């Protein structure tokens, strides 16, 4: 019957999701509720760096938005 | 925070390969009439279990080791190249994000050998040399050819990001306008790691041969866990899945599902062919690959500039 | 200590090199340089060029020795003092000119050197929306013609040696 | 790779079977026969039975020459399967190993229910058989035989259009009409090299 | 009476030509090998679970040799020595005295298991139906000495077996 | 006390993993290894115990003689009992092995592979049928599973 | 629909063996959970099933009893562990129980 | 750094892994193997045609080397340059392979 060797496809499914959905998690727990900021090119890392700069938190994932200017 | 994601990913690999083990055992058994592993727990569920326990209390084989350290470094070296290279695949997101994922890959894809080069080096018997030395060369024409293959598929990309290839495939999927890349990559990957229909590691000697049952396990696991990798690469560059930025385990389960189907695609295809010679798939890519991967390459560099389609680098 | 960790690694690039300085085997000497070629690709990389190191990675380590250890493997059949003696010698060069550059800072073999840690001659600048080395690869199917011909003309030049010389006829 | 000298070296199962018959009586000696060839069991004995019975001048009953071609020829597809399947094991392909196994274990059923052994029968006798078959014996030969044709089907499917099985076999080990018959070759050497041979045509039994 | 195979000349037209160029290129017999591999899955597989399912057996099988008795108490071999004359590895060795009573039995009567070769001669021998060779197959042993049997193992496998050893002598003596 | 019950808990759990996957050596000399290969039939699946098929005699753990043992091969089966690493455990196929059987009186015929190697099982048969051999299989594994390793090193 | 038969086929099974707690003993100790009808049992405790519409060789089957002659037989099944009356009927000696 | 700290976790846990199949089982007291191939004594041949594959290999990697940066190149302004020089130099590689293919390179090992 071949409904039998499923087990084991469901056991690599889950072995194989586990990473991933791991890795998406961690991510959005340690940026603050967002995404990993990638920094591919290196404008992108001084945007970075002013926004740990800006921030006055050195923790970029706080983010300050419009309320902080007058 | 970075350790537990780090953990997170090697120890499912291992599980995966041991599953890897158990799977290929009872889908090689129900593909041939005959019944897998199902007395040492429901449906075999304990057998990778068995299997790691005891392979880690068994005796040595005792070789008249020439190099100590050599044969202690290769075994470390096959699961370090197995297991680390694991790291630039975007599910949705990679664990270490690189400009230059896939050329790291490459590279230590094409620098593998060295295990078996020390593995043929470390046993004193001339045959488990020559053995060694034409899987050597067997590997490194088919890393050759897995280059052109690669180089074409992204210059058709544009950029050697990973993460930017699942926004390429969005629309179609890249089998679609790539369909003999498609068939050329897949002959590869069936044969870049050292299997069936084309596996001389073990018809007539293998390359690890006075080597200890410790160390074949480890390079067994070091072999599953770079066909996995292939398999998942394969399934991420060639069958790029619909991957939402809010709801992204959606993409997850559905890379997984293209992976679990193509893994049992190779599970069926090392189950339907007779092995080849040396000469014969020595002559399958000198003579037959490389010409047309060669235009392939060819066709695909020319035409993104005729049909102004040139692809963005960022 | 962090802050150092090129030059660092540059101290063990220097010890690879004695990894292999004395050539008691060839074996154990490509692994030395093996060893030698990852450090300095290591370095290559902390100074930003991922390009350059993948090229060290991908052709120098892993599509070339290759090719010279399936060579060493045709011959050097398997089973020194003034090895050993060069070892230790290379060993306490190494060593005192570590004690100099830490000391001192400053050392005179031929020009003048400084010991200081090397994170002062970096760059605080932009390239913006892409690497600077990665277009300056990429330039060369724009700009370099007469090299990228002379460079197809020497390889296949080389092929028709290799076709040749090794003929025995 | 490649080979200009292969001596191969033999006596590795040397057990001196011929020394043993004389010391041994005929009946006593007809076990023997099955040992020899032992994936063509039955067909050994046919040939010992058959020269008993030329010095001793009788011929079995017509019933006993009709069983014996019977299970002679379903040995014929007991030693086949296992000539096509180990030389695919041997080349790499292992799955039609498994699937005529089945079919040769269903045959092995009958050896068992006429004699009462799986292997070595010691069925065929001088003068005859030692034991008629069981009742409904041939009705579950019938319904065995009717459902064989396919797995030959079967088998054939996988290699004879399979192009990596034709690779390894269209050009090696080829021999000529003249030098297989001065080798003292029999059998499918010389059927196979065009030379029309065979026992059973030419110079019939029972 | 001679059939010539591989002796088909292939067609020289396009229509061939081509479909075995489609054929080299689609690896159409390659696929045609995948769709039975494919239905040569989903069959139920033919694994019989032992130890709680045997395999069919007969009437006739040949297995542990076993000395049977009367159905008065008495043993049935009268030591004529005809078994370990048919012997075809002389694993049978009979010593014999006149008893108490003046019967005509063995006293010693060994049948060595690794040297028999289960041939079925000695109970066909036999005039008195005493030894048989039984039904029982599972009988391996942990130590070479415990398969030289004595006439005491064989009376207790007798003892043992002879409630079926007289269904299966009953169903297949109109046989012999 | 703690020592004996923990001892006694590892000794069964290793005894429930070597005997759960025993890999063996196949000699395929004789009439023996052909009904060894009709064991490994899908009738009766010697696969689904644990029990691979055909592995390399570098990492077997058990090894099946099956077949006439003669004078011209002892010492190569003994340079491959030497070579398989511990444990290693010795299954007696047909009567040949057993005793030589049918063999036992010609001149090139070793009396018994005992006088070779050290021998476990033995399964009588010529051939023994394939579920008698897989019954002694199974006898094989109950006999790892009372050793008793880890108890008497810690009484020692 | 057509697999709603099936996961009928597979509940029967699970509630034929008196319960969940039945079909998991019998699925770890015989590694078989089809369903049968009870031919009998001997004095020792070996329950023994019939079921004629399987292929043949898994028609007739036995469940071992917990205890034998004094030995804990729970997890360690014998196939010398069925009486000659038995034996005729499992091996297909014949037809009659 | 957090490459570094990956690399090293990994390369720990495979020494590890090398530790426990190398030195846990000699706990164990099981024997010692005096054991007293093919190769009996003669030298080992040097079969040419696999070091020439080899160097074949090394060329050919070479110039993979220099037909890389095409997709960062695909950008650029001259686009007639790339074109012609890109395709130049693959059929340099197609001239180099039939040279190859000519002087009895693929024969003996095809
Ligand atoms: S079955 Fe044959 S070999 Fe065995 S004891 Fe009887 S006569 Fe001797
Ligand atoms: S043939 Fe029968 S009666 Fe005669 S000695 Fe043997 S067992 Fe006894
Ligand atoms: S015991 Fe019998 S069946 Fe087994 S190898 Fe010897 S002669 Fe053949």
């Amino acid at each position: 019957m071949w409904f039998e060797v499923l087990p084991g496809i469901a056991v690599m499914g889950v072995c194989l999701f586990i990473p991933g959905m791991a890795t998406a998690r961690i991510h959005r727990f340690s940026n603050g509720g967002r995404e990993k900021r990638v920094a591919h090119y290196s404008y992108q890392w001084y945007l970075m760096e002013r926004d740990r700069r800006v921030s006055g938190v050195n923790r970029y994932y706080v983010s300050k938005g419009l309320e902080n200017i007058d | 925070m970075f350790m537990i994601n780090v953990l997170t990913l090697i120890i499912p690999i291992l599980l995966a390969v041991a599953f890897l083990t158990l799977v290929e055992r009872k889908v090689l058994g129900y593909m041939q009439f005959r019944k897998g592993p199902n007395v040492v727990g429901p449906y075999g569920l304990l057998q990778p279990i068995a299997d790691a326990i005891k392979l880690f209390i068994k005796e040595p084989l005792r070789p008249a080791t020439s190099s100590i350290s050599m044969f202690i470094l290769a075994p470390i070296l096959a699961l370090t190249l197995a297991l680390t290279m694991w790291i630039p695949l975007p599910m949705p997101y990679p664990l270490i994000n690189m400009n230059l994922g896939v050329l790291f890959m490459l590279a230590m894809s094409s620098l593998a050998v060295y295990s078996i080069l020390w593995s043929g080096w470390a046993s004193n018997s001339k045959y488990a040399l020559i053995g060694a030395l034409r899987a050597v060369a067997q590997t490194i024409s088919y890393e050759v050819t897995l280059a052109i293959i690669l180089l074409s598929v992204l210059l058709m990309n544009g950029s050697f990001t990973l993460s930017t290839l699942i926004i390429t495939q969005e629309q179609v999927w890249l089998i679609f306008p790539a369909w003999p890349l498609a068939m050329m990559w897949f002959i590869s990957t069936l044969a870049e790691t050292n299997r069936a229909p084309f596996d001389l590691t073990e018809g007539e000697s293998g390359f690890n041969v006075e080597y200890a049952a410790g160390p074949f396990a480890l390079f067994f696991m070091a072999e599953y866990a770079n066909i996995i990798m292939m398999n998942i690469f394969t399934t991420t560059l060639f069958l790029g899945a619909f991957h939402n930025p809010y709801m992204p385990e959606l993409y997850t389960i559905n890379f997984t599902i293209k992976s679990l189907l193509l893994s049992i695609t190779f599970l069926w295809i090392r189950a339907s062919y007779p092995r080849f010679r040396y000469d014969q798939l020595m002559h399958l890519l000198w003579k037959n690959f490389l010409p047309l991967t060669l235009a392939l390459c060819m066709w695909h560099v020319s035409l993104p500039i005729l049909l102004s389609s040139i692809p963005p680098q960022t | 200590m962090m802050t150092y960790i090129v030059f660092i690694l540059s101290i063990i690039f220097v010890m690879g090199f004695v990894g292999f300085s004395s050539k008691p085997s060839p074996i154990y000497g490509g692994l030395g340089l093996i060893v030698s070629g990852g450090v300095g690709c290591g370095i290559v990389l902390n100074f930003g060029g991922s390009f350059l190191g993948l090229m060290v990675f991908l052709i120098y380590l892993g599509g070339m020795m290759v090719v010279f250890g399936y060579t060493t493997a045709m011959a050097t059949e398997q089973y020194n003092k003034v090895v050993l003696g060069t070892f230790i010698t290379g060993l306490l060069m190494e060593f005192l000119m570590v004690y100099y550059v830490l000391k001192d800072k400053e050392v005179e073999i031929v020009f003048k050197f400084n010991g200081m840690g090397d994170w002062v001659i970096y760059d605080t600048g932009d390239s913006g929306f892409f690497s600077e080395e990665a277009m300056g690869i990429a330039a060369l199917y724009s700009y370099g013609t007469w090299l990228v011909i002379v460079t197809g003309w020497s390889l296949l030049i080389g092929v028709v040696v290799i076709m040749e010389i090794t003929r025995g006829n | 790779e490649m080979v200009r000298k292969c001596d191969p070296h033999i006596g590795l199962l040397h057990r001196g079977t011929e020394k043993l018959i004389e010391y041994k009586t005929y009946l006593q000696a007809l076990p023997y026969f099955d040992r020899l060839d032992y994936v063509s069991m039955m067909c050994n004995e046919q040939a010992y039975s058959l020269a008993v019975e030329k010095l001793l001048n009788i011929q079995p009953p017509p019933r006993a020459q009709w069983i014996r071609v019977l299970f002679g020829e379903i040995t014929r597809l007991l030693n086949h399967i296992m000539a096509v399947t180990t030389h695919a094991l041997d080349i790499g392909a292992m799955t039609p190993f498994f699937w005529m196994f089945e079919e040769r274990e269903k045959m092995f059923e009958f050896y068992e229910r006429v004699s009462g052994a799986r292997m070595h029968a010691a069925y065929v006798r001088p003068g005859g058989v030692h034991q008629d078959l069981p009742l409904g014996l041939m009705d579950d030969i019938y319904e065995f035989s009717k459902n064989f044709s396919l797995r030959i089907d079967e088998l054939e499917e996988m290699l004879t259009n399979n192009r990596i099985w034709r690779n390894r076999t269209v050009d090696i080990g080829v021999v000529t009409a003249e030098d297989a018959l001065n080798y003292g070759f029999s059998g499918v050497m010389l059927r196979g090299s065009g030379i029309q041979w065979d026992l059973r045509k030419t110079q019939p039994y029972d | 009476t001679y059939k010539y195979v591989n002796l088909r000349e292939p067609s020289m037209d396009m229509k061939s030509v081509t479909d075995r160029a489609a054929q080299t290129l689609l690896w159409t017999e390659l696929i045609r090998g995948l769709g039975m591999t494919l239905s040569y899955l989903f069959r139920e597989p033919a694994t019989i679970n032992y130890p709680f399912e045997k395999g069919p057996l007969s009437p006739r099988f040949r297995g542990e040799h076993a000395l049977r008795r009367y159905p008065s108490g008495e043993e049935r071999c009268i030591a004529c020595k005809l078994c370990e004359a048919v012997c075809p590895a002389q694993a049978i060795t009979i010593e014999a005295e006149p008893r108490a009573d003046g019967s005509r039995r063995t006293t010693r009567y060994d049948i060595d298991m690794t040297k028999c070769i289960y041939c079925g001669f000695c109970q066909e021998a036999c005039p008195v139906d005493a030894i048989v060779e039984g039904p029982n197959f599972e009988f391996s042993t942990e130590t070479h000495e415990e398969l030289l049997y004595n006439k005491e193992k064989l009376l207790n496998n007798g003892d043992k077996w002879e409630a079926e050893i007289a269904a299966n002598i009953q169903a297949d003596y109109l046989y012999r | 006390s703690r020592g004996e019950y923990v001892v006694a808990k590892l000794d069964d759990l290793i005894n429930w993993a070597r005997r759960s996957s025993l890999w063996p050596m196949t000699f395929g000399l004789a009439c023996c290894a052909v009904e060894m290969m009709h064991m490994a039939a899908p009738r009766y699946d010697m696969d689904r115990f644990g029990v691979v098929f055909r592995a390399s005699p570098r990492q077997s753990d058990v090894m099946i003689v099956a077949g006439t043992l003669t004078n011209k091969m002892a010492p190569a089966l003994r340079k491959v009992y030497d070579q398989m690493p511990e444990p290693r455990y010795v299954v007696s196929m047909g009567s040949c092995a057993n005793g030589g059987g049918y063999y036992h009186y010609s001149y090139s015929v070793v009396r018994g592979c005992d006088r070779i190697v050290p021998v476990d099982i033995y399964v009588p048969g010529c051939p023994p049928t394939a579920e008698a051999l897989l019954y002694g299989i199974l006898q094989l594994q109950k006999k790892i599973k009372r050793e008793k390793r880890l108890r008497i090193w810690y009484r020692r | 629909m057509e697999l709603l038969q099936v996961l009928k086929r597979g509940l029967q099974q699970v509630s034929g063996h008196g319960g969940l707690r039945g079909y998991l003993r019998v699925l770890f100790r015989a590694n078989d959970v089809r369903v049968g009808t009870l031919v009998g049992e001997d004095k020792y405790g070996n329950k023994y099933y019939e079921d004629n519409k399987q292929f043949f060789g898994r028609h007739r089957w036995v469940i071992y009893t917990t205890e034998m002659n004094g030995k804990n037989t729970f997890w360690d099944v014998d196939g010398s562990m069925v009486p000659p009356e038995w034996h005729r009927w499992l091996h297909c000696m014949t037809d009659d129980p | 750094m957090n490459l570094m700290i990956t690399l090293l976790t990994n390369f720990t846990l495979a020494t590890l892994l090398v530790t426990i199949a190398f030195w846990l089982p000699q706990l164990n007291v099981y024997s010692e193997k005096t054991s007293p191939d093919p190769m009996g004594s003669a030298r080992l041949p040097f079969s040419m045609k696999f070091f020439l594959v080899a160097i074949t290999f090394l060329l050919f990697d070479l110039e993979i080397a220099l037909l890389l940066p095409l997709p960062w190149a695909s950008q650029t302004t001259n686009l007639n340059t790339m074109l012609t020089m890109a395709l130049l130099l693959i059929f340099l590689l197609a001239v180099s392979l039939a040279y190859e293919w000519t002087q009895k390179g693929l024969e003996w090992t095809e």
